[PDB]
């Protein structure tokens, strides 16, 4: 059959194209030839939210209540008032 | 029923130190909580972003 | 009817590219 160079010309289009997409994952710094390397599952969120969450609430509370303040009345130890 | 005793200077050192050396931790691979570090190794972009 | 070897190439090409679409995907994280 009459062969159309569009076929042909599209053929090395996508060649290029993974070829291309390739080298850019090599840049990135990763492997993209093989799912196997790739991450599974792959993970976004941090690494644990709960127990840093823990951590900064615990050090509000304990820089809020550490500071010595002035105890001589409730009203008089506030440090700020509405 | 949960109660936890922290303190100031005390929380601020875990604060601080808790992505240089976890006692708590995990030192042998294969197990999950493992050395800050270690995480940071094999995590995400996004992830290390949020961590930054 | 014989197939053109440009459309077996492409197909073959496509899928590469929604493979690498999907390591990329799972490389960054997603």
């Amino acid at each position: 059959q009459p062969a159309d160079p569009s076929g042909q010309q599209t053929s090395t289009n996508t060649s290029n194209l993974v070829t291309y997409l390739t080298n850019l994952g090599k840049y990135l710094g990763y492997d993209i030839t093989q799912s196997s390397k790739a991450p599974n599952p792959p993970y976004s969120q941090l690494f644990n939210s709960n127990v840093v969450q823990l951590v900064q609430n615990y050090a509000y509370n304990t820089f809020l209540g550490a500071i010595p303040v002035d105890a001589m009345s409730q009203s008089l130890m506030n440090f700020v008032t509405d | 029923s949960n109660a936890n005793i922290t303190s100031q200077a005390l929380n601020e050192f875990n604060m601080a130190t808790r992505r240089l050396f976890d006692p708590t931790a995990s030192n042998t691979p294969g197990q999950p909580n493992q050395q800050w570090i270690k995480q940071i190794n094999d995590a995400s972009p996004a992830t290390v972003q949020k961590e930054i």
